[PDB]
């Protein structure tokens, strides 16, 4: 039992048979049952477990222990073809091919910053903004004071620049040719400038963009802001361990000094520390089942890269039977016809949840950046109005 | 204090108790203390100038501790609204879940004393001027 | 590309080919006074002076945000050289400052001859390297 | 690779790992894969090595092997390496132009102010001639345009998308009242 | 170190919010940072009114009204309903067509349901 | 006589800059639109390429 | 790498040389498909494409 193959149907309780179970795989032990040619039965395994083999009692822990010895027959499950389970039960050729994958939330839109009104602009500009600020009251002084028709000091030369950017001009203008370039360049500057930040915020808030801050394992092994974390005891947690390979070493040195612990102990509870995280918890999982509880409510989460491994999930026999070789070729059947991935399109994508804008008004938070400059430029001013005061009347 | 789902009269003193996170505003805490801080100063300062007229200087300078004391409720307010709104920001979309934030009536009297201080700082700086140049 | 480091140098190829008419005015002036007179070349000295050390202020706060410890370095020598020449020899004025009150003397006079002609040669230097920069960055 | 944008070509997940690592860095590979199949080590129907030859590939899978030697052959010995929402300096790059430009322009008329009015503290008949040339100038240009008929060229053609190359069909010197 | 009164400094913020200069402007150091600090408010408030006035008109104008069952196809926050008997559901049942086989899809799996039992229950929905 | 030249001229730079500034954010908006393929169901509705 | 053509249902390739006595193993890519397992022995995926 779980889910996208075998699950218990919603009456479970007044049907009886092939009938109470869905999923998966018991659309997947039909198109078998059909191509091989024999009526099925269908037998959750008492234990739970899907199979391995007990410390030094040998005996088996499942679904490959129901297979060895002679409780059934055929195990039509999501069971992974391993090598200590190949020696043992004869599985198919995969009916599915998966890896371990990443799992993170959502992305969201933001917090938005207390300098994000900056945003339209790169921060490329806004430095060459300020500094051709200076170089044309540089430019605007010298042209005044020397070569003159004065007025323009380099007070007066800041502020006339200032009043030129901000939209509002001043109570003083050039009266030169020399001078009345120097204020026509910086004009055609502010009015393309500014025509260009109110674009550039135009198109942010009508085209709404999110991006993914991790996109592989090797993004996720070069940061340290958000955390990683797997199951603390299957085969996922395994692979991180005995991996050598350049990458997974890197990713198992993190998980296991770095505390608190990134490790979970049940599925369910580290998609939960996804979505008790806002964005610093990705749960390793395996391929399908985070390509299921990202199509499930509350949509949330969500799948990224690619697979970190290959395995695959494997329609497994006793080892000897006149089910074994049919069966392999009623998947090789079944992959070719597409009947495996019009059964994937169905359970994962097509029986489930979620499927494939608003302009809320600019808050507070947006354009909160001004407000602070503001509070924090009038508090500058009083300071230097005491400054002023002192220097000047005390002398 | 929680009011009508399982309603709680227990008001709880959110420095230790235990959905929302409602810590958000402890970063806009200190400003209305701060604003409150030099307001007091300033109702000190203007009524000893009072008492004692003269003295001038007690006048004017109370007149800043007002204008301080407003220029430290506006960004209190600000920062106020400012961690209210990237938390309704922070909830999962949904169309079976609606959040309603609503201003109540002590956020409208910080929002009014804003324009007294304002008032009375200007005021302060009249009566200045016209004590200054009396003496 | 266009970046941030290449206007840095662009505007201070526009700025220092102001600052060799500031000291290719510092050496006919001095010429004309040893030829031939104090207040005329004590005034138009003066109101070229705090100009001429904070234009070049402006560049040694231009290449530090721009990133470029190379040209930040080179003009660090004339900085220093800039501090300590309005600091010390102030000598009184008690006005704006610089270079006169009653200067008639062969060892002042010679180290203004030895700024005029340094200058210069500074500063043209600087002219084609500020070219040699900006090209180099345009480009690349 | 020439088409700029508009073909994709359906292929084999690892050729298109490959060629993507492969010099010169022109393509990639976008999406997951479109199914799902597998390459198989094969014996002939009833070998020795059936068995283990199963048993090995599955060791490798799981000791790494056959994800070292992927790294080694796609990525490793692979000729290549592995947006900012916002307007550069690359946009608004004219303006800095224009504004330098201008400030070099400026500079340039304050030595020509100077030099012509400090030898100015050291007429009719200049406006007369201006007032006559720049009128008989003024008649002879649009004299020579109204008249002359190359106004506007007209060039009409196909597109031929091998090398995106173009071919006429149509080509004019059209004027104001003469194609 | 005026003309700066409190009905002068109230009228000069006006003319600075509502982009019109005024006649007189801050002449000292002190006041021309107050000057300042405010011109850079309002280009930033008014070019943000301006450019999310342009984005409330641009997405309501991508708004388009459902005029096909493809347009209904693909956006599914407008439910689907079929009455629950007869060939309306036996046609969408049945299909071979892309977009019906679609529709059928959602309609079959959805909750609450979208298959009304009665012609005039079904026009109530609407 | 020159407060007409001084108002018709002023409405022009009205419409001017307000069409430059409009038409500059009709330029970022569809440029920010544009989605790479990401899948074969992109391409399935994308018949341009 | 291998397909009978329907003419003389003879496998042409690494599938032709398995059936047919020439060769041993067939370490290749050698796409595990129905038609080919009636006939040769594939392993487990050594890579999933
Ligand atoms: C102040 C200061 O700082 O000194 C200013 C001096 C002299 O100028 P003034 O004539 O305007 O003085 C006052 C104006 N009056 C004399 C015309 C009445 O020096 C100057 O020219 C400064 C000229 C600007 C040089 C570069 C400024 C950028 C430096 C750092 C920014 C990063
Ligand atoms: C931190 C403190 C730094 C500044 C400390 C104060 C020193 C300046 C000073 O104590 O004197 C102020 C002078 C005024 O001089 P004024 O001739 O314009 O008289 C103005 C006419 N009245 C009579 C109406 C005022 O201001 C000046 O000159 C300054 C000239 C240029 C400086 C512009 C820099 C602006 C950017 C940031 C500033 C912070
Ligand atoms: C005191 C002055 C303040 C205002 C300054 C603005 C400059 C106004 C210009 C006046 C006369 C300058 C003569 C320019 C001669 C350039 C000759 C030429 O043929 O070179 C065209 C250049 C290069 O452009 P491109 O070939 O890369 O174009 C893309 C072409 N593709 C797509 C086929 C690659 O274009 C360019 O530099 C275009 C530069 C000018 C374009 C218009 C600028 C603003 C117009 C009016 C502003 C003031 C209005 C009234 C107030
Ligand atoms: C003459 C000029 C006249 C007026 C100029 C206004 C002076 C500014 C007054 C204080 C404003 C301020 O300072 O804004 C407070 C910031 C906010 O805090 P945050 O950066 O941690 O927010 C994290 C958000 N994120 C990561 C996106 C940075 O505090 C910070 O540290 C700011 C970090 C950068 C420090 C430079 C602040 C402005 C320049 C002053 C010189
Ligand atoms: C970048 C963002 C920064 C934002 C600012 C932070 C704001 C919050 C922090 C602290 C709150 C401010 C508390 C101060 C309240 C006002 C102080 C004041 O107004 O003081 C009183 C007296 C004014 O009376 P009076 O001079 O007219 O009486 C003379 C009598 N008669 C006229 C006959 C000659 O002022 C004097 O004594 C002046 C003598 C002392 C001045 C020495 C030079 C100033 C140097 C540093 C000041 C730093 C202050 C701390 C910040
Ligand atoms: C003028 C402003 C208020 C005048 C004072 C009126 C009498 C004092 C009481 C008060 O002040 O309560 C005014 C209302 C509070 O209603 P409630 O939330 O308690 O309704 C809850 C519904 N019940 C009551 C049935 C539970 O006002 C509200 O709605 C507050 C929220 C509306 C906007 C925020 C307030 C600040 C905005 C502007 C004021 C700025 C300075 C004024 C000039
Ligand atoms: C709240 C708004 C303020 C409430 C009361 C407004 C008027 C106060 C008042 O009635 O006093 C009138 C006073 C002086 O009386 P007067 O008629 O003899 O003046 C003639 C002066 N002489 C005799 C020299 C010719 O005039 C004045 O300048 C008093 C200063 C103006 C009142 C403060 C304005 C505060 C504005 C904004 C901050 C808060 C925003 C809310
Ligand atoms: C959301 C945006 C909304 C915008 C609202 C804007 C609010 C505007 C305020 C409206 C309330 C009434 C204003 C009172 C009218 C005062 C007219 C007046 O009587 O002016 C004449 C007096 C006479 O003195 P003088 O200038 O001729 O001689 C000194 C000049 N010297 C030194 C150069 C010789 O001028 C003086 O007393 C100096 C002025 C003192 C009294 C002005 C009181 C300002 C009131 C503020 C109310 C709060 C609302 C704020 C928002
Ligand atoms: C015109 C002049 C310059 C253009 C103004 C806008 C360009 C500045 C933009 C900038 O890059 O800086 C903005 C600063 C705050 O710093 P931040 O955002 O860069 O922190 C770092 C942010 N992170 C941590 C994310 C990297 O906000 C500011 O102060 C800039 C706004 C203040 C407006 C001019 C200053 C008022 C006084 C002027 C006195 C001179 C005239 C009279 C003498
Ligand atoms: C501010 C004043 C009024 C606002 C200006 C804009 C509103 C006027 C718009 C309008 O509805 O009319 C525009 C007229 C042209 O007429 P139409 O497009 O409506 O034709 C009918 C078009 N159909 C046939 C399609 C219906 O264009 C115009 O003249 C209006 C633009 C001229 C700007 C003001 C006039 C210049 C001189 C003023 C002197 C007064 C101050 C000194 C004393
Ligand atoms: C505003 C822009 C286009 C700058 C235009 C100035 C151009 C056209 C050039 C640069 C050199 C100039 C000269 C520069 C300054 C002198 C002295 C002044 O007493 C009248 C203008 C006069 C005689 C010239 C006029 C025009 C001029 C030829
Ligand atoms: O053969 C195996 N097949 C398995 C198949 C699945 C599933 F994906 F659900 F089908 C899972 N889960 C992964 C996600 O959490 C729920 C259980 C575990 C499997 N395990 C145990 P592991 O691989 O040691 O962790 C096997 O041994
Ligand atoms: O032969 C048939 N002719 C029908 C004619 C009509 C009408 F148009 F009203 F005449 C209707 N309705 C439409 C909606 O439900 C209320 C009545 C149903 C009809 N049905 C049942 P169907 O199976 O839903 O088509 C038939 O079988």
């Amino acid at each position: 039992l779980e889910s996208p193959y075998v699950m218990m149907k919603k009456n479970h309780e007044m049907l009886e048979g092939n009938e109470r179970y869905e999923g998966y795989c018991v659309d997947l032990a039909a198109e078998i049952a059909k191509h091989c040619g024999f009526k099925y039965k269908l037998t959750i395994v008492g234990d739970g477990k899907y199979g391995a083999r007990d410390a030094d009692t040998k005996i088996w822990n499942g679904m490959v222990g129901e297979l060895v010895y002679g409780k059934a027959d055929i195990a039509i499950a999501p069971l992974t073809i391993t090598l200590v389970r190949e020696e043992v039960i004869d599985f198919s050729k995969p009916f599915m091919s998966l890896g371990i994958s990443i799992m993170i939330k959502k992305p969201q839109k933001s917090k938005p910053g207390v300098f994000s009104f900056l945003d339209p602009l790169a921060y490329e500009i806004w430095m060459c903004i300020v500094f051709a600020y200076i170089g044309v009251s540089v430019v605007l002084f010298l042209v005044s004071r020397f070569s003159p028709y004065n007025e323009f000091g380099i007070f007066n030369s800041l502020w006339f620049s200032l009043g030129a950017f901000m939209q509002q001009g001043c109570d003083i203008s050039p009266r030169s040719l020399s001078g009345r370039i120097v204020g026509g360049v910086w004009w055609f500057f502010t009015l393309i400038i500014i025509s260009s930040y109110t674009a550039n915020l135009a198109a942010f808030l009508t085209v709404e963009r999110m991006v993914s801050p991790i996109e592989s394992a090797e993004d996720l092994s070069k940061q340290t802001e958000i955390a990683y974390g797997t199951l603390d005891s299957g085969s996922t947690k395994e692979f991180f361990r005995r991996s050598k390979i350049a990458v997974f070493d890197k990713m198992w040195t993190y998980m296991r000094s770095a505390e608190p612990s990134v490790f979970v102990r049940t599925t369910a509870e580290g998609v939960a520390r996804v979505r008790k995280s806002k964005g610093k918890y990705a749960y390793l999982l395996e391929s399908t089942m985070n390509e299921y509880i990202e199509q499930r409510k509350p949509c949330d989460t969500m799948k990224v890269g690619g697979n970190l491994d290959s395995k695959g999930y494997g329609i497994a026999t006793p080892k000897g039977s006149s089910l074994g070789t049919p069966v392999n070729l009623a998947v090789l059947k079944l992959s070719e016809q597409g009947v495996l991935d019009k059964l994937k399109n169905k359970w994962w994508y097509d029986k489930g949840e979620c499927g494939a804008e608003k302009t809320s008004a600019l808050s507070l938070s947006n354009v909160a950046g001004v407000f602070y400059i503001l509070v924090g430029g009038l508090g500058l001013a009083m300071l230097v109005a005491l400054i002023e005061f002192c220097y000047k009347s005390r002398a | 204090c929680f009011l009508a789902g399982e309603e709680r009269g227990r008001c709880f003193t959110i420095e230790y108790v235990m959905v929302n996170v409602l810590k958000m505003i402890r970063s806009a805490t200190p400003f209305p203390l701060v604003s409150l801080f030099f307001m007091f100063i300033g109702f000190i300062l203007s009524n000893i100038g009072h008492i004692r007229p003269h003295r001038t200087i007690l006048a004017f300078v109370s007149g800043i501790f007002f204008i301080l004391s407003g220029l430290s409720l506006v960004v209190g307010l600000v920062l106020y609204i400012s961690s209210i709104n990237d938390e309704m920001l922070n909830r999962t979309k949904d169309a079976e879940t609606y959040f309603n934030y609503k201003y109540g009536w002590s956020f409208a009297f910080a929002a009014i004393s804003f324009l007294l201080t304002e008032s009375a700082g200007v005021m302060s700086v009249y009566l200045f001027m016209k004590r200054y140049t009396a003496e | 590309a266009f970046t941030f480091a290449a206007f840095c140098y662009m505007l201070t190829l526009v700025l220092c080919a102001s600052l060799i008419f500031f000291v290719i005015w510092h050496i006919i002036a001095f010429d004309e006074l040893r030829t031939d007179n104090i207040e005329r070349i004590c005034c138009l000295l003066r109101k070229l002076v705090v100009p001429e050390y904070s234009i070049h202020g402006l560049f040694c706060l231009m290449f530090l945000c721009a990133a470029e410890w190379v040209t930040l370095g080179l003009n660090i020598p004339l900085l220093f050289y800039h501090l300590w020449r309005y600091f010390h020899r102030p000598a009184d004025g008690s006005e704006v400052m610089y270079d006169a009150v009653s200067i008639m003397n062969a060892d002042i006079l010679n180290y203004c001859q030895k700024e005029s002609w340094c200058k210069l040669a500074f500063y043209l230097l600087s002219f084609f390297y500020y070219l040699y920069s900006m090209v180099y960055t345009l480009v690349s | 690779r020439k088409s700029k944008g508009k073909y994709a070509y359906l292929l084999e997940s690892t050729m298109n790992e490959y060629i993507e690592q492969r010099k010169p860095c022109d393509t990639m590979k976008v999406g997951g894969n479109l199914d799902s199949k597998g390459y198989g080590i094969a014996t002939p129907k009833g070998s020795s090595l059936g068995t283990p030859v199963n048993l090995a590939v599955l060791k490798l899978s799981e000791q790494g092997v056959l994800d070292k030697l992927k790294n080694k052959w796609w990525y490793d010995k692979g000729e290549c390496g592995a947006k900012t929402s916002a307007l550069s300096l690359s946009n608004v790059a004219g303006v800095f132009y224009i504004l330098v430009g201008g400030l070099g322009l400026a500079m340039l008329v304050a030595l020509i102010e100077f030099c012509y009015k400090s030898r100015a503290e050291a007429g009719r008949k200049a406006l007369t001639l201006l007032s006559s040339v720049f009128a008989v100038c003024g008649l002879g240009l649009l004299g020579i345009a109204v008249s002359t008929d190359y106004w506007l060229y007209l060039e009409e053609g196909i597109i031929l998308p091998q090398n995106q190359s173009t071919e006429v069909k149509m080509s004019l010197h059209s004027g104001l009242w003469r194609v």
